[PDB]
């Protein structure tokens, strides 16, 4: 009863929905801004599209809400619909790349003074700078920067929580990827007479290693097929024919594989270095088949009485073997083995080259997690 | 204090926000636009769509909003949200694909004199030509006009505000890039009636495409199969022994070249680019085919390659003579003369073809690149 | 002049959902007309299409006629959708999606209570194009709409030009073309038995399409491709004997190139719309290809293999010279290649009939709905 | 009019009743709400990425003690509705699987019974993130776990108390519903100083994978095993077809590759186990491997791969000599080795084949267990 | 006038929307349901998705509409706006994939009475089985059960109308074709509850599908694929001398056909249909492979065909001698006798097997013609 109708009343009678809990230019209201993240569920690395989920919990204080005997001292703590306070319209300077799910419109826990808390948990559409830099292994770090998106840092100061706390806090498990560090830093770009975003920094790290596997063994396997119609050359030479099939064979199915390659980045990519020496192992493969087959074209031919008859019997046989056996003269094998074996040097080469390059790729540039 | 109550539902009550600052007969209610692109997130040239960022500057007074010392001597300039704001139906003409972004429940500012901007951050949808000459080397000027919808400019005119170019904000993402864009101001009277209609901001977008990747690949396997067929001349003069052998390859070559057809159709329909870019692959790739179909037809045009006892010996050895007359007759089938003939007959029409191929292809690079 | 007490008098008597019916036996007088601006997507084989239309609303309430104070002031009023008599617009034979932008606009009251509105509507519709509109003949596209609200005892629509059109804003960037727009007005009485009616609009459209891209990607092909066969067929002349298999190789390539085509275009009939003419000479044409294809091999497939002491030694000796040659002249009566040659020209001409039945027919479906 | 005009204007349900307002009884331990969870259809499964769209009947329940009518009210009609705006709704949150606002479970029309107790029960499509990890692939197909409840309230402003998964499990999923267990409860945590929100904690343990791509997938296994197996039977039957046997295996060899290339596309579709997975290409594999044995093996050996007296001795020379080239071939031809080649492809393809449906087994058998 | 205030006041304030026009505790409220439908826009077989148009004719009653001289005086039947309607949430059951479009802001008919009808146009998507049994030849009939949503029998009641066909208005542009359509009414109450449940009304759609474009293609390469198989069969009888040729077309058929079940699982998934079927397809096609497996496995089948100057002249003879025999040998296998069989053995077995294919697919179409 104590004024109770009478508290009630004039509170709504006087009460503005439409303003904020500060005193005119100033200091401002000091709104406390911190998401507990839930989990993410699509990382387009490709366009560096962000799509999480994390809790909005807003909190500062509504000193023009402070209640009474009832609703003050007789429930310090009574649910309310937001919907009454200025909302920070956050948009991301990078990200922020649509609307709010489950962000706005929704109730608040208000406490007695006037401290106000609001949590809710959200799926927003975001955008960071995960570029075509998301999967060299010593990957790169990212700019999230939350802000609001008709109101400028005048009639309100942002203020956060930790800042290592860290985004694998809610790292979601089914990420293909994994992180090292979440920096979190205040901003006001002085572009803008608008003090504005926070900065928050996303220092990633995504190994999903799954078909490079087979692919080694197409490189190796196509190789298998290829040290083998290197190898087929002075193990039956008649490969020559069969030989031009291989490689139709063999080009074919490193076409296809490039039929596959382009439209698999076409949804994560980012630095050709797998791509750019293959590129060149594929290159390599592809121009080695084709000279051996050059190596393989090389050939212009490969590719008294009585007694008289039988004398011309003598010369028939003799006169022609040595004429097929110029074709010996001309196609020895000389090449094959000295290339074969240069196809010892070159293969296995530019082999444990990009396997070098691959091997100093994981190990290398793994340590700048920061 | 300060009149304080009697100030502020004075202002509430003889205000009719829909009304619109009209200023007896003439002027129409002068309103500026002024687009200033913070930055693009996608486009499809093939479809002519764009999301893109801007910020509207929107300019008009409305000298209802002037004040004494108890409106604009409370603080000079504030912030009043639009709603009470007669807001302009802008519209992109052969664009407008889609609602302004982040348009609505915005604010504006009042000075103490009355004048208003209301510059709320936009990014949309947009509609603008490509047509099939927008990914040319040489370009086309996207035309983009911009003004009042549904108000003439006998009770509206929207006008311009300044210069800037397109690729101030130009997105490093696009596959496609930029040459300049202007925009100057117009009135468009119809000959239909004898009206004075609304006002305009025309947009040229003048921007050449195609990013650089897509060069190499394509480029290559022609030399690629410059170098097959450049055997399919050689392979056949230096040896006629795998004529068939290379049936194969025309059969692996001609289809590897249909399937790069489905790729880069879809690259085609992927990616708007002028037709006349097709004549280069349609002569080019197709004289792959009048050439194999000749020099293979040709390859394969040739009929068949692609006392007593002393008499007994010679009716003997005129059987051995005369199918030795016989083994030359085939080989007078499959001659080397000419293959060479073929061979610089065409290589000079390849490298004319060629360097031909090349002709416009640096001709109009003498025109772009500049 | 009254000014104020105007706007409130008739405000205070002003009604809504009411009609500007004189009286109730002789309906009132709407004025309707479209502008086509935008054709987005033409989708024939589901017969639904999407348009940006400038729906030219028209009609007379003299209900707010003013006086010196708005009529006289101002001969032009723009007042607010939710305002007067809106017509709540649909295709009854297209409009499959509510209109978007095509209501709730600004609407104009002159000052005798002329009343005009034009909102801009992007909306999906479904025309004709019903296993026809892919012909060289076009099927007129027929559109009526007409507020799906009240029926004409009330509510009558007019319109104009029956005669003059669709081309005036058809999408340059249209796989087809327009040559003529015809438009009715007319009453409503349908095949269903509806009575009272409630007058509509028409819309005809019939347009051209066809500008093939695709025509000469299969015209160079099959010359190419007949060409090839009639490799088979010529080749084998002038083919050595390992080309008998040479020939197989292509009918393996030749159809692997075939059906992969038969997999290309059929998907772009499904995607698009669909029609049997053209699709009727392709794969029979194609199926003649492929018959004396086979029947080729089948052709070189048909022949049934081609597919003292001294003295008495002597005697037997020239036997297996003798022995043998019957033998090699087995291989004689067998490939004398009467049928093969002949088999040339069979196809030959067979190829000038089928190329003419149909290239020639080609020029009659052009030619008769030329 | 028993008092009606007057009581409903006594309740005036928006006027007189709190619904901003929740009748708790004002501060204490709490109103006493019931949420009931009935799927009435399972729609989509993303096993990959833990993402399934279903639909919930979100029967829910609690007393509105300002609710209470009285004759021309409560006895008028012991039972009538009331829309959302005029009816407390709990806030029900999927807790865990909201990820995706809720749809037409929202504001929707509720039941009033006559003692204030109300009902509000409608439908829900939603979109969640169960449990799948890449643990959701081997047989037992983990437990998806999903709590419900009214997301504002706490213990002292809600208590929510507590049906099968399979009871309107889409009978057009890939998988197989196996159980669907139901228990609420209520839980406070680290940084809370203070318990709150009961909920409604429904685990789904199921189970999935098809009976038909082992159809179509190993039936070319056995029948293109039979070629590389028939590949060295063969090689005796018929070696001389060299070039053709070499044809064969481009043949078998592009066939292989894309027949992977299919493997993965339904397979990113699918998080696939690595257990699994292995098995399919490492087998393929053998053949692959055997395939370049085939080369080598079929192609591997290095060559298989007294005047008159005078005169005709010349020839019986030339005889002999040659016919020890023609001999030097079958050195190599290498014949008596033929039978163990193919016997000793028969064994391992019994080795590794067995070793399979082997090792199919043998955690065929423990799962059984 | 004529009570002209008077009378619509005293409507609007004792009258009520939101309540139903329950009379006693008795039959619930009238409802009078009705399909009108009048077009299929859009419709998937696989998913079993169908986006139509039906008018819900309502038909029920209200006293309290009931009238006097001043109302149903003023002009017999009038037609009241919608909103004073308590409208059911209609919704169908298996169904609803869809809103019902066009039902909002609409017309409701009063009579002088009270009888009352609103036909709404309504256009919304459906999901109703159609399963893998959907297209036979045989058809599936899809259960449509409609009915109020959230109000059980104590409220409200529903019940048929008339009987119309489904076939009224079918799609003549379907890719399918109707039987029969029926529709009975009922009411279902459950083991649950021992209360009366809502009232609904079942549809059964009953028609057969499948065109006839993949048909046409299925058995196009089959045939043809028995072409090259009966080539298969044939050649080594009339060309043998190409079993290799032979195994070229196996890898080209095979890979063909690998190939034609790509498309199969593409389509067939991309269009439903009973398993069953491909069944067909399955061990008919394995067993051109069971078959060519054991014909060309037996075709390669076999070992290899898969004085003293008087002394020498017989040392010689006998160098020839053994050879011949020899030749004789590898003959002595292709005995050019077992070919004929294997054709023969097959040509019927594949006649009578394909007879088969021929037998099973005309039974069930017997069943199907039906």
């Amino acid at each position: 009863s104590v004024m109770e109708d009478t508290l009630l009343s004039v509170l709504f009678e006087n009460y503005n929905p439409k303003v904020r809990p500060s005193q005119t230019v100033g200091d401002k209201v000091t709104v406390r801004v911190g998401l507990t993240l839930t989990s993410l569920l699509i990382l387009n690395e490709k366009n560096e599209e962000m799509t999480t989920s994390v809790f909005l919990n807003l909190a500062w204080t509504d000193y023009r809400l402070q209640w009474d005997p009832a609703a003050y001292e007789g429930i310090k703590d009574l649910s309310i619909p937001s919907d009454d306070v200025w909302q920070p319209d956050i948009v991301l300077m990078n990200n922020n790349d649509g609307s709010f799910e489950i962000t706005l419109h929704v109730n608040v826990l208000v406490q007695h003074t006037g401290a106000v808390s609001w949590h809710p948990s959200a799926i927003y559409r975001s955008s960071c700078t995960i570029k075509v830099m998301y999967f060299p292994f010593d990957w790169q770090n990212c700019t999230m920067v939350f802000k609001s998106y008709t109101y400028d840092t005048s009639e309100v100061i942002l203020q956060h929580a930790l800042d290592a706390m860290i985004n694998q806090d809610a790292f979601t498990e089914n990420g293909q990827w994994s992180i090292e560090h979440k920096p979190s830093r205040k901003n006001w770009r002085s572009d803008d007479p608008s003090y504005e975003d926070v900065t928050f920094y996303l220092i990633i790290q995504r190994k999903p290693l799954f078909y490079i596997v087979y692919t080694i063994v197409p490189c190796i396997l196509i190789s298998i097929l290829a040290i083998l119609v290197f190898y087929l050359p002075p193990d039956a030479g008649e490969k020559m024919s069969l030989s031009i099939s291989a490689l139709l064979a063999l080009t074919v199915f490193l076409l296809l594989l490039a039929d596959k390659v382009p439209e698999t980045s076409l949804s994560v990519p980012i630095i050709i270095s797998y791509l750019m020496f293959i590129m060149i192992l594929v290159a390599f493969s592809v121009i080695l088949s084709v000279v051996v087959l050059n190596l393989h074209h090389r050939s212009p031919n490969t590719h008294e009485a009585v007694e008289a008859i039988k004398y011309i019997a003598e010369q028939l046989e003799s006169a022609s073997e040595f004429d097929d056996l110029k074709k010996d003269w001309q196609y020895v094998a000389m090449v094959a083995d000295r290339l074969f074996l240069y196809i010892f040097i070159t293969m296995c080469s530019i082999g444990t080259f990009s396997i070098f390059l691959d091997a100093s790729h994981n190990v290398p540039p793994d340590n700048p997690f920061a | 204090s300060e009149h304080e109550t009697r100030l502020v539902a004075n202002l509430l009550e003889n205000y009719n926000k829909v009304i619109r600052p009209v200023e007896h007969h003439t002027h129409f209610v002068d309103i500026t636009v002024g687009l200033q692109l913070i930055q693009l997130i996608n486009v499809d040239e093939v479809n002519q769509i764009v999301e893109t960022n801007v910020r509207l500057r929107q300019q008009w007074i409305d000298v209802r909003l002037r004040w004494n010392p108890a409106d604009y001597g409370g603080i000079k300039k504030i912030r009043l949200p639009s709603d009470d704001v007669w807001l302009p139906d802008l519209v992109l003409y052969n664009n407008a694909d889609g609602d302004f972004a982040i348009v609505h429940m915005t604010k504006l500012l009042l000075d103490y004199t009355g004048k208003i901007m209301w510059t709320p951050p936009a990014i949309f949808k947009s509609y603008c030509e490509i047509i099939v000459t927008h990914f040319p080397f040489d370009q086309q000027n996207c035309t983009m006009k911009l003004g009042i919808w549904t108000y003439d400019g006998t009770k509206v005119s929207i006008s311009p505000e300044s210069d800037r170019p397109d690729l101030s904000t130009f997105m490093e993402s696009g596959e496609w890039v930029m040459k300049d864009y202007r925009g100057w101001k117009h009135w468009v009277y119809y000959t239909c009636c004898p009206d004075t209609p609304y006002l305009d901001i025309t947009y040229h977008f003048i921007m050449q495409r195609i990013p650089l990747y897509f060069v190499v690949n394509v480029i290559i396997p022609c030399l690629l199969f410059s170098f097959l067929t450049v055997l399919v001349f050689y392979l056949p003069t230096d040896s006629g022994e795998k004529m068939t052998l290379s049936i194969s390859v025309l059969l692996s070559l001609t289809v590897f070249l249909l399937v790069i057809v489905e790729l880069i159709p879809s690259t085609s329909s992927a990616v708007p680019l002028i037709g006349k870019y097709m004549l280069f692959t349609m002569i080019f790739v197709i004289s792959s085919i009048i050439v194999t179909v000749v020099v293979i037809n040709t390859h394969h045009r040739s009929p068949s390659t692609h006392s007593a006892i002393e008499g007994v010996k010679y009716i003997a050895e005129h059987m051995k003579s005369d199918e030795e007359s016989s083994n030359a007759a085939e080989e007078w089938k499959y001659v080397a003369m000419v293959i060479d003939h073929i061979l610089l007959c065409v290589f000079m029409l390849i490298c004319i073809i060629g360097t031909v191929s090349v002709f416009a292809g640096r001709l109009i690079e003498l025109s772009q690149e500049g | 002049n009254e000014e104020g007490r105007l706007i409130e008098k008739l405000l205070g008597d002003y009604d809504k959902r009411i009609k500007p019916a004189k009286t109730l036996d002789h309906v009132i007088d709407v004025t309707l007309k479209l502008t086509l601006t935008n054709l987005i997507s033409l989708n024939e084989k589901e017969e639904a299409l999407t348009t940006n239309v400038w729906i030219e609303i028209q009609w007379n309430d003299y209900r707010l006629s003013w006086n010196t104070s708005e009529y006289e002031g101002i001969d032009l009023v723009r007042i607010p959708s939710e305002l007067l008599w809106l017509p709540d617009v649909v295709l009854e034979n297209n409009v499959d999606g509510q209109f978007e932008v095509a209501y709730y606009a600004n609407v104009l009251v002159y000052n005798d209570g002329s009343m005009y509105w034009l909102p801009p509507a992007i909306y999906r519709s479904t025309c004709p194009i019903a296993v026809t509109y892919f012909p060289f003949d076009w099927q007129n596209c027929s559109l009526v709409f007409r507020s799906q609200t009240y029926n004409a005892h009330e509510v009558n629509l007019q319109l104009s030009a029956e005669e003059g059109i669709d081309p005036e804003d058809f999408t340059e960037n249209g796989e087809w073309t327009i040559r003529h727009r015809p438009a009715k007005k007319n009453y409503n009485w349908q095949l269903t038995k509806d009575d009272i009616d409630f007058q509509e609009i028409i819309f005809f459209l019939i347009i051209q399409r066809k500008p093939l891209f695709y025509i000469i990607n299969i015209i160079a092909p099959c010359v190419l491709i007949s060409s090839l066969v009639v490799l088979v067929y010529f080749l084998p002349a002038q083919a050595g004997g390992q080309k008998c298999t040479l020939s197989i190789s292509v009918l393996l390539a030749q159809t692997i190139f075939l059906f992969l085509i038969a997999q290309k275009v059929p998907e772009t009939s499904l995607n698009v719309p669909l029609i049997g003419k053209y699709l009727i000479f392709v794969m029979f044409v194609s199926l003649v290809i492929v018959t004396n294809c086979v029947i080729v091999l089948n052709v070189s497939l048909r022949t049934p293999n081609t597919h003292s002491c001294v003295e008495a030694c002597n005697f037997i000796a020239k036997s297996t010279k003798e022995q043998n040659d019957s033998g090699s002249e087995n291989e004689n009566w067998v490939l004398i290649g009467k049928v093969i040659d002949k088999a040339c020209f069979w196809i030959a001409l067979l190829l000038f009939s089928l190329g003419t039945l149909a290239i020639f027919l080609t020029g009659h479906l052009n030619q008769v709905p030329e | 009019v028993n008092e009606e005009e007057r009581l409903i204007n006594d309740l005036l349900i928006v006027n007189k009743y709190n619904k901003h307002v929740r009748p708790v009884k004002h501060n204490n331990e709490v109103v006493n709400i019931a949420l009931s969870l009935t799927l009435s259809n399972l729609i989509s499964l993303k096993e990959t990425d833990e993402t399934l769209t279903t639909n919930v009947w979100m029967d829910h329940a609690w007393y509105d003690h300002r609710l209470t009518w009285n004759a021309s009210e409560y006895s008028d009609i012991s039972i009538l509705r009331l829309r959302p705006e005029l009816i407390w709704i709990p806030d029900i949150v999927l807790q865990n699987n909201n990820d995706g606002q809720y749809n037409v479970a929202y504001f929707c029309n509720v039941l009033v019974r006559p003692n204030g107790y109300v009902t509000w029960l409608p439908p829900a499509i939603f979109r969640s993130s169960c449990p799948i990890n890449v643990l959701y692939f081997p047989f037992d197909w983990q437990n998806c776990s999903l709590k419900f409840t009214a997301l504002n309230y706490n213990a002292n402003e809600i208590s929510m108390d507590l049906i099968i998964d399979p009871e309107a499990f889409t009978e057009n999923g890939e998988w197989e519903i196996i159980h669907k267990p139901a228990k609420k409860n209520i839980y406070g945590d680290k940084f809370p100083n203070g318990t709150n929100y009961q909920d409604v904690t429904f685990y789904l343990i199921i189970r999935r994978k098809p009976l038909f791509y082992v159809i179509n997938f190993i039936t070319p296994c056995v029948l293109i095993s039979f070629l590389a197996a028939l590949a060295f039977y063969l090689p005796a039957e018929s070696g001389e077809k060299m070039s053709t046997a070499i044809c064969v295996l481009l043949a078998q060899a592009v066939f292989l590759l894309l027949t992977s290339q299919r493997l993965p596309e339904t397979a990113l579709a699918v998080p696939l186990i690595g257990k699994y997975l292995m098995f399919i290409m490492s087998l393929v594999t053998g053949v692959v491997v055997n395939c370049g044995i085939v080369l080598n093996f079929h192609f591997r050996t290095p060559s298989t791969h007294s005047g008159i007296d005078s005169t005709n001795y010349i020839v019986k020379q030339i005889k002999e000599k040659n016919a020890y080239d023609e001999e030097v071939g079958n050195w190599n031809l290498v014949g008596q080795t033929i039978d163990r080649l193919s016997m000793f492809i028969i064994t391992p393809v019994m080795v590794l084949g067995t070793i399979f449906i082997f090792v199919m087994g043998n955690f065929n058998r423990p799962p059984a267990k």
